RNA sequence: UAAAUUAUGGUCAAUUGUUAGUAUUCAUAUUAAUUUUUUUAAAUGUUUUAUCAUUUUAUAAAGGUUUAUUUUUGAAAGAUUUUUUGUAUAAAAUUUUAGGAAUAGUUAAUAAUAAUUUAUAAUUUUGAUUAGAUUGUUUUGUUAAUGC
């Protein structure tokens, strides 16, 4: 009374049923609008995948470009964290703290047997790629979901530098990768999302918090625009943040 | 049927401006085997080769198998000398199955805008894919169809050579991780609720 | 990720779905509230079944009895042809007074 | 399939190939050089070297390259058609000379028949003008 | 079925083709050749031949090579071959000097 | 296909036409010449060169109701209005020359 | 199929039929009626052609006379010819192949023609139809038998490939010594 | 109804034994036709270029 | 053929890569041998020789050494058949 | 007539010709005429090979909430009649139900008595069928049964299978199939091997037969209102068995 | 037959050697238009119908026609017509929906001359990237909705300057001054 | 099965392999939205729309589909029948069957269907609400069977649905569950019309999977 | 910015009115017609089946339409000893009337949702909706011929 009478919206035909299955012997009802959504109606940010291998190890060196001092993201961030307690006391410790705060531009499995003698040699690689670089500026806009909504991210547009900046990581992740046979998690030749986590849900609250973070408590701001900054450093960091808030910077380069 | 009426279907598929797959090869090599019409699996080693296609380790696996039945050391040798030379066996460094590489073939506009027309046209050559077809190393097949088809046209020499390669290297170097099945060769089952089915006492 | 593919057919946005890219405009607060609605729908079905199933069953009861009355029930292309009113020009004044127009849409 | 060089409607000026090369940034002119319509080729095209852009060399293109690689496999007349021709000597070692003089009886039975009826015209209408029936005598346009 | 072929063997006219059931002559859908139809131009196929511009290329009956090919390199075998007009040919031939000419 | 009946009524051509003619005692027989060129539309031919056709619509080639518009009769003499005096009618091409 | 048939045309089954090799053609005055021979399906709409297949020839009923071919002193060439145009090679497609059924005036003609064996409906009403009997046919297949090594090829070369690649010429396949 | 389809067999004897040649043949001339227009396409690249 | 891990050297990881010491080495028996393969060679083993793992930029400058390559051997190839 | 893909046709939230859900019935005689004839495989299975489960020594011994996740599907067989734990038992006379259990008894021990129990949860149904005397098959030393003590025993041996299930359902997950391995017998050639073997003289040849075979009494044709040609009516020589091209015997 | 004279036919049934079959319709009819209205009395309000209409599709005249030898046909191959189609993106409003306005052929035989013509489309666009303006490239697929049976398929230039302004917040493009036509002189004063 | 096993087999041979680099994601294509034919369709998994010829990885599934057979109560208008009834349900790998009956229950769309608690079965024998689907060895293919709290009851005659073909429905009828909606005395528009099952159509006797005649 | 031919190559384009100062497809002609002539039509009872049933037999009455009408093996062809599969509704181009303007169960996304979900929605002067004539895209007539 208010549209077409068969509409397309529910119009499916699934064919991982049988043949004859739904004429003549049985009926496969079901909710078939979910498991056709789009990566642009959940937030499936197609992270680089890491092999079997790869994925048992945890990172333990990640390349990262720094956030300057008295950012914009900063304080976007801090008010997105606002309206998460204010929506919900819940979700307090799901957050990632601002001062943990980087940018992912790739995680690496290093033995620690080969461990200040190979960060070297990557930390030769990416000098000698970052060298002739400008400073570069990005767009944070709009999040994302890494683990099936476990992590969720602010990640850098495609929009204003990614290009520099992946043939840049794309050159270090082949370098890092098929040069020197380190692991970075992927193959050597493809390109890791350079990625801004903003919270996460981690092994050690799987159990009580879920494998899944609440889209409801996030997804106003799934589309929103963060800010556009300047960054001037890329750092290959250990990981570990109880340093000094920030993660153990096992090497810079200036831009 | 008749066996011919794959053969035949592989040409209409060729008369109808088509590009047979690697798979539309391997299926109307075994539909021609399994009848015993070998010169006919021949054939259709004969029709993929007036394609100029690049036949797949699978596809001269295949091949040879026919060439074993015939028992025509000549008619393996060509696929030898042409084709399955450039397989070497997983050596100890390598990774065992190299992933598949080709990307899906895209355009940019100024690729798309300026380029002719039939540049850009995609009806799938099957010599596209080699480079991931060939990425799961069927060569100890290959080679044991090599030695097969040596012992059965007698060349005992050849053989040995063939064979004594061929043990060597499965003494020293790994395992290839083999094929996840061919997801369009040997079909997957479909889920069927087997209920309203004619039990075991039906008639 | 600007342009599809040849072989798949597929989309911009589809390939920067398999790459991982975000080609989207800044959006309107309209643009933003209709997809933060679009985006809670599940949520309101897991909070409407679970909690009030007496409703999910009376609403049920609602639909149930609508997929068999009203107009068609089976699937002819005269059934499901995606616009009956302007597919079919024939019958709009005299017998189908539902619509008042032939036409609605490009 | 056809293009600008094969189908005379492609490069019609008026309003397909202007278009082109207001898009493709050519330089488009009324009565070109380029007889699309282009005056020359854009600033795109002219920098960057296109051969191998797009797509790969279709690998068949060896077909015509080598001439021994491509053959028909069954030979001609092996549907069936072996004893088309006639004068074959693949049909007369097939049949042999007595398959032959039968199947040609009929043809030779066409001539003798042109002439055992030839000569009894002659032998009928040879004396020329005589009487032979009722009111019919002998004419030599029957034999004629 | 058995005695009438054992009367047709005994017939001797038989053991001939009939060419109307002893094979498919052309089985495709299309013809071996063009058949008078249409061209581009409607020239309705008495208006026309083939063979011209219309029919498919025939492409070079050679390779398109870059820079280093037959630019003074060297010489293909369509060199040794071809022979200046002074000396005689290898065969002899009693051509006419009008044809000749 | 008329385009290629010299083709098509050519021994060595695989894909000749097929003709049978079934006598009336049942022995089927390959078609002869003649039969095979009936089954093509209408072939004239005259050359000219040498030695001039028997052109169609002349004064004798025609009848009269086509001729004339009216019923004349044939006669085999003394056909003025056909400007001929007699006509002996010996048979059409009886006598002269076979390549004329 | 239907609540209220369609009363003189009502064939066998469903709505798009089997191909069927009819000899149509239409009825005006019988000098002016010959047989458009055609493929086409059982079930047709009114006209001839929502279900044609594939026009197949044309039957002249109307016995012509050698007007084509001098006067011989031949009687069977002079006798009257009745004459017809197949489609041979797409006939044996859609009968041999796609199995359409052949009605009985269509087999009538290419009886005649020599393709397809002298029909049901021929009937020589002079003689009586058979008497079958099994003592005397099993003594017969007794009598004379013929052997599985010669009845097995004939089965395959007939119904089943018979391009017989001659083993001594398929050496012609097997190449020489530069990849021999 | 016996020799009626002995010969509904024959005729796919008859009519693939010959789409078998009949294919095979179109082609290798469609191939020595698709391989030279695919060549002229290269050359006038090569021109083009 | 061009299979992953395969990529196109340098001039120092030929050196390296290649560098097996045999002094019976005749440059004109070795070339000789390589340019009779070569020729006896067919236009399909130059398929697959261009390693996928690449960008559009260099993958398209590989194209075009290599046809420079086969046109070379291929006017070489002419010129040792009618020598 | 094949099978069709798929439903294009109606909405799926309305099941609409879809043939309906048997469901075996324990109360009616269909529960007995679809677990009848799956028995006797069973019991040529448990004859011929030694399978684990189904000679047990007792019932099984579980809580009232786990009785529902061992049994069902659990079939066995004691040495004697006795009810498990948690059940009642209901006797059954019916006749229409019994009949079955004709191919059962001629091919074993015949059958004595037949139950249907219920648990007090109303939720198991076992079916629990008492067989009695000497078994017909040559059961094998190496068998189940043959550890059942039946075969060592004398004559009245009263041991009974029982087969467990939920009620209501429908005849798949009436696991009794999995069982169908097929096994001969092999006592058949035991004959060749002990005191019979220089016995046995076998003939391989045939006999000069100057005899040809006795015909049959002279056929006279039918006399009733024939059905007709039961080739042409799709009806298979006997509405039994056969081929409808091999249409022998009907009636000529 | 057709090729002959009227008073030398004969006999309407068969043709005797060859040639066209076809009935010799009657176009030469003198059709007419009963006025049953008066000229001020129309049942219609835009276009009055006063003279007998010529009738037809593919039959009107000027004799309009399909043509696909267009830009479409120019740059891209295609397996069915209409498959591929490139336009100014213009109106998205609906959300996460393009309309690409993008032209055919209609070629003249007549006068030996061309118009391509434009066409607003349907075009989903998963994810909302295109802004008016960007020239993109469309495709057809299974439909979409009641009207889209298109996608956006690639940008071809995407409205840099537009995406800014959207970035900024202004409208990526202002809205047209002037409504459509109208017939009421709409006095706007201050 | 012969792909099932394999698959099986091949998949945890590349986890048996540590020197494998990872999948190169822009070489690993999805599957396309949009396509060729008419229908939204759904193919597998492990399957594309378009042609990919290439065998690509055989990855971890992540959400099975799992189907649950339960149990509908239709009406023919000839009497209410028994019919197969699955609810396919997309459900992780690692989720107790507490939780996926949860999720069942806000899944489906009759609600004929979840009116009363119920639980899951495979082959007969329940499977407990604290363990999860490996702990049994639940994939895509388990073939499962749900069972109501009145299942047990069913060959009774009390809860049965009293229809109007064979039975009084009285007022108090006339305001429950199915029978305030089912439509009892034709509308001018028959207003909700069911399916219909002849009185004479399996034959004398119902659907077996025997043949009794 | 070169002539060239081994001499008609590749198969027919061709317009027939006695007017009346002059401008202008415009009375009288001829062609196809219609007006015009009984050599093409015609009948009723469909037919089987085991039986008060059931198997078989699916686009001519109009109905007023110019963003319009589109779809398969599962029936049948159709061949075996059994459970046997993935090919369909979508479109795309063309749409009339002297004086021309507003139209509406609405557009998209969610949806196997919302008789009260979300919204800056959709059709239109590139001529929309109403109303009017009209059966929609290899059949003719004329003409040397684009046409008409």
């Amino acid at each position: 009374e208010r549209g077409l009478y068969f509409p397309i919206n529910h119009r499916i035909v699934d064919r991982r049923i049988a043949s004859g299955v739904t004429v003549e012997e049985a009926d496969v009802q079901s909710r078939y609008r979910r498991e056709l959504r789009t990566s642009f109606a959940t937030g499936e940010t197609r992270q680089t995948i890491p092999p079997a291998w790869s994925a048992c190890e945890r990172p333990t060196h990640f390349l990262s470009l720094r956030l300057p001092v008295r950012n914009v993201l900063r304080t976007r961030v801090n008010e997105m964290h606002n309206q998460i307690l204010f929506s919900h006391q819940q979700h307090a410790p799901l957050l990632v703290p601002l001062e943990k705060l980087h940018i992912t531009l790739g995680v690496m499995a290093i033995s620690e047997r080969e461990e200040t003698e190979r960060l070297a040699s990557i930390y030769d690689c990416v000098s000698e790629v970052f060298s002739v670089i400008h400073p570069l500026q990005l767009r944070f806009r709009g999040l994302g979901t890494f683990g099936f909504g476990r992590v969720l991210f602010i990640r850098v547009v495609p929009e204003a530098d990614f290009g520099i900046l992946e043939t840049a990581v794309s050159k270090i992740r082949r370098r890092v990768g098929g040069e020197l046979k380190v692991d970075m998690k992927g193959n050597p030749h493809d390109s890791y999302v350079p990625h801004v986590t903003i919270a996460k849900i981690r092994s050690k609250q799987q159990t009580q918090f879920g494998s899944k973070i609440p889209i409801s408590m996030w997804v106003e701001y799934q589309h929103h625009d963060f800010g556009d900054v300047t960054f001037s450093q890329v750092d290959i960091c250990s990981m570990r943040g109880s340093k000094d808030g920030y993660y153990h910077t096992e090497g810079s380069v200036h831009l | 049927t008749i066996p011919q009426e794959a053969l035949h279907w592989l040409l209409r598929m060729i008369v109808d401006n088509f590009n047979p797959q690697h798979v539309h090869y391997i299926a109307a090599m075994k539909t021609l085997q399994n009848a015993g019409e070998l010169d006919m699996a021949r054939d259709v080693w004969k029709i993929m080769e007036r394609q100029q296609t690049w036949p797949c380790t699978s596809t001269i696996c295949a091949y040879l198998d026919v060439c074993v039945e015939a028992g025509e050391k000549t008619w393996a040798m060509e696929a030898w000398n042409r084709y399955c030379t450039e397989l070497k066996f997983l050596q100890p460094g390598e990774v065992d199955p190299k992933p598949v590489s080709r990307v899906p073939f895209s355009l940019t506009r100024e690729e798309l805008l300026y380029l002719p027309k039939w540049k850009k046209h995609f009806d799938h050559d099957p010599n596209l894919d080699v480079v991931d077809l060939n990425r799961f190393n069927r060569t100890r097949e290959v080679y044991l169809r090599m030695a097969q088809v040596m012992l059965a046209g007698g060349e005992r020499d050849s053989f040995q050579h063939f064979y004594t390669k061929l043990e060597e290297a499965m003494l020293s170097t790994p395992t290839p991780v083999p094929e996840p099945p061919n997801p369009h060769l040997v079909r997957r089952p479909q889920w069927s609720p087997y209920e309203h089915c004619k039990s075991v006492h039906h008639s | 990720g600007l342009n599809g593919c040849v072989e798949t057919g597929r989309s911009r946005s589809e390939v920067a779905r398999d790459l991982g890219l975000s080609y989207t405009r800044p959006l309107q607060e309209n643009e933003k509230k209709q997809l933060s609605h679009q985006a809670l729908y599940y949520e309101r079905l897991a909070k409407f079944k679970m909690e009030q199933p007496e409703a999910a069953r009376a609403l049920e009861r609602e639909r149930f009895v609508r997929k068999f009355s009203g107009m068609f029930a089976k699937m002819d292309i005269k059934s499901g042809a995606p616009d009956f009113p302007s597919t079919y020009r024939k019958l709009l004044g005299t017998k189908v007074v539902r619509w008042a127009s032939k036409r609605h849409g490009p | 399939d056809t293009d600008a060089s094969k189908n005379r409607f492609f490069r019609g000026y008026v309003f397909g190939q202007r278009e082109l090369h207001q898009l493709l940034g050519r330089p488009h002119g009324f009565e070109a050089n380029n007889t699309d319509g282009s005056n020359d080729i854009s600033a795109y095209e002219m920098t960057t070297d296109q051969r191998y852009k797009g797509i790969p060399r279709p690998a068949i293109t060896n077909l015509h390259y080598e001439p021994e690689w491509n053959y028909t496999l069954y030979r001609a007349g092996t549907h069936g058609s072996q004893l088309s021709n006639p004068r074959s000597p693949l049909t007369a070692e097939v049949l042999g000379d007595e398959l032959m003089k039968i199947r040609d009886i009929k043809s030779f039975d066409h001539c003798k028949a042109w002439f055992d009826r030839l000569q009894y015209l002659i032998k009928l209408h040879y004396d020329a003008v005589g009487d032979i029936g009722e009111f019919k005598s002998r004419h030599t346009q029957h034999v004629h | 079925r058995d005695v009438e072929e054992k009367r047709h063997s005994r017939d001797v006219v038989n053991e001939l083709p009939n060419p109307w059931t002893d094979y498919v002559s052309h089985a495709l859908p299309f013809p071996d050749r063009d058949a008078g139809y249409p061209d581009e131009y409607g020239d309705i196929g008495q208006w026309r031949a083939p063979g011209g511009p219309g029919s498919p290329v025939k492409g070079p009956g050679y390779y398109a090579p870059p820079m280093e090919g037959e630019h003074q390199r060297g010489y293909t075998a369509e060199w040794r071959d071809l022979k200046n007009p002074m000396r005689p040919p290898e065969f002899p031939t009693p051509w006419e000097r009008k044809y000749k000419q | 296909h008329e385009a290629l009946k010299k083709l098509e009524l050519d021994p060595t051509n695989e894909k000749r036409r097929r003709f049978v003619i079934r006598q009336p005692d049942g022995t089927l027989r390959s078609a002869k010449m003649s039969e095979m060129r009936a089954w093509y539309w209408k072939e004239e031919w005259a050359d000219f060169r040498f030695w001039a056709p028997n052109m169609e619509w002349g004064i004798e080639n025609t009848p009269s109701q086509e001729q004339y518009q009216e019923h004349v009769p044939d006669t085999p003499d003394a056909d003025f209005r056909k400007q001929r005096r007699i006509q002996s009618r010996p048979v059409k091409w009886f006598y002269e020359s076979h390549y004329t | 199929a239907r609540a209220i048939i369609k009363r003189r045309t009502p064939q066998l089954w469903g709505a798009p039929g089997a191909p069927i090799i009819r000899m149509r053609g239409h009825h005006v005055v019988w000098k002016f009626q010959s047989y458009d021979l055609f493929v086409e399906h059982t079930h047709k709409r009114r006209n001839s052609d929502a279900r044609l297949l594939h026009y197949l020839g044309k039957h002249c009923p109307h016995p012509q006379k050698s007007l084509w071919s001098p006067d011989t002193p031949v009687a069977q060439d002079r006798h009257l010819f009745m004459l017809t145009t197949v489609d041979v090679d797409a006939f044996k497609y859609w009968f041999g192949v796609k199995r359409c059924r052949l009605s009985m005036r269509p087999w009538a003609l290419l009886a005649k023609a020599g393709l397809l064996p002298p029909s049901l409906r021929q009937n020589s009403k002079i003689m009586p139809k058979p008497i079958f009997d099994k003592e005397q046919l099993m003594r017969y297949y007794l009598a004379n038998r013929k052997e599985e090594a010669t009845i097995e090829r004939e089965d395959y070369l007939n119904y089943k490939n018979s391009l017989v690649k001659s083993e001594e010429e398929r050496a012609a396949e097997r190449p020489v010594a530069p990849y021999l | 109804e016996a020799q009626f389809e002995h010969l509904r067999k024959v005729y796919k004897r008859q009519w693939l034994e010959s789409f078998r040649v009949n294919a095979d043949e179109y082609i290798y001339k469609y191939n020595i036709t698709k391989a030279a227009q695919l060549a002229q396409w290269e050359y006038e690249m090569q021109a083009q270029e | 053929h061009a299979t992953y891990d395969v990529a196109p050297l340098s001039h120092k990881e030929l050196f390296s890569i290649y560098q097996n010491w045999d002094k019976t080495r005749d440059e004109l028996d070795l070339l000789e041998e390589v340019e009779e393969r070569i020729s006896k060679w067919k236009l399909n083993k130059w398929e697959m020789r261009i390693p996928p793992l690449l960008t559009a930029r260099e993958k398209e400058l590989m194209r075009q050494q290599q046809e420079l390559l086969k046109s070379i051997f291929f006017d070489w190839g002419k010129c040792r058949d009618a020598l | 007539a094949k099978r069709f893909r798929y439903n294009t046709k109606y909405p799926s939230l309305v099941s609409y010709n879809k043939l309906p859900w048997e469901i075996l019935n324990h109360e009616t005689p269909e529960f007995h005429m679809h677990v009848a004839p799956h028995y006797e495989q069973i019991m040529t299975l448990a004859a011929s090979t030694h399978v684990p489960h189904i000679v047990g020594k007792k019932h099984l011994e579980m809580p009232p909430e786990h009785r529902l996740r061992l049994l069902p599907g659990m079939f066995y067989m004691l040495d004697g009649d006795s009810i498990p734990e948690g059940f009642t038992a209901n006797r059954v006379l019916d006749p229409t139900a019994l009949q079955y259990y004709g191919r059962l008894e001629s091919l074993v021990a015949p059958v004595q008595a037949v139950r249907m129990l219920i648990s007090d949860d109303l939720r198991i149904v076992c079916n629990s069928v008492t067989l009695q005397g000497p078994l017909q098959l040559p059961v094998a030393s190496y068998a189940s049964l043959a550890s059942l003590e039946v075969v060592t025993n004398k004559a009245s041996a009263s041991f009974t299978l029982f087969h467990f299930v939920r009620p209501n359902r429908p005849p798949s997950e009436l696991q009794l199939e999995k069982y169908y391995i097929h096994a001969p017998r092999a006592m058949a050639l035991a004959e060749f091997n002990s005191t019979s073997n220089t016995s046995w003289e076998p003939k391989l040849q045939a006999p000069k037969r100057s005899k040809r075979v006795t015909p049959l009494p002279a056929y006279r044709p039918p006399q009733s209102y024939l059905m007709g040609l039961a080739e042409r009516l799709a009806v298979v020589p006997g509405s039994s068995f056969g081929r409808r091209s091999l249409m022998w015997g009907h009636w000529f | 037959p057709w090729w002959n004279f009227q008073t030398e036919h004969r006999q309407r049934c068969v043709m005797m050697y060859g040639g066209s079959r076809a009935k010799n319709t009657h176009n030469a009819n003198h059709r007419v238009f009963i006025k049953k209205y008066k000229r001020n009395a129309f049942p219609n309000r835009t276009r009055h119908h006063w003279a007998v209409s010529m009738t037809g599709v593919l039959g009107q005249r000027p004799r309009r026609m399909p043509w696909p030898y267009d830009l479409t046909s120019l740059i891209f191959n295609q397996p069915r017509q209409g498959s591929d189609k490139i336009g100014y993106v213009v109106g998205t409003s609906m959300l996460k929906t393009a309309v690409v306005a993008a032209n055919h052929m209609v070629y003249y035989p007549k006068f030996n001359q061309r118009v391509s013509r434009t066409s607003r489309f349907f075009a989903h666009d998963e994810d909302l990237a295109c802004v008016e303006g960007d020239l993109v490239h469309i495709k057809q697929c299974r439909k979409i909705s009641k009207y889209k049976h298109y996608y956006v398929f690639s940008i071809l230039e995407p409205n840099i300057e537009g995406r800014e302004r959207l970035k900024l917040g202004l409208k990526a493009v202002p809205p047209p001054l002037f409504g459509y036509p109208v017939s009421r002189r709409i006095v706007k004063l201050n | 099965g012969q792909y099932e096993r394999e698959a099986f087999e091949a998949r945890r041979r590349l986890e048996e392999s540590k020197n494998y680099p990872g999948p190169i994601r822009s070489a690993t294509p999805g599957d396309t939205r949009f396509y060729a034919g008419s229908l939204e369709s759904i193919l597998q998994d492990n399957d594309r729309h378009y042609w990919r010829a290439v065998i690509d990885d055989p990855q971890v599934q992540y959400v099975i589909p799992l189907r649950i057979r339960f149990k509908l109560f239709t009406w023919v208008t000839t009497g209410w029948e028994q019919r197969l009834h699955i609810v396919q349900t997309m459900a992780p790998r690692d989720i107790t069957i507490a939780r996926l009956i949860e999720l069942v229950t806000i899944e489906n769309q009759s609600p004929y269907l979840c009116s009363s608690t119920f639980t899951l079965a495979v082959d007969g024998k329940e499977l407990d609400p604290d363990k999860s689907l490996s702990d049994y060895g639940i994939t895509e293919h388990s073939r499962i069977d749900a069972i109501e709290k009145l299942d047990h009851l069913l060959h009774k005659d009390s809860e049965r649905p009293l229809d109007w073909t064979v039975d009084e429905m009285t007022t108090e009828c006339l305001k429950r569950s199915p029978y305030k909606e089912m439509g009892m005395q034709p509308q001018p528009n028959l207003a909700p019309r069911y399916e219909a099952r002849p009185k004479g159509y399996f034959g004398r006797n119902n659907y077996s999977g025997m043949k009794q005649e």
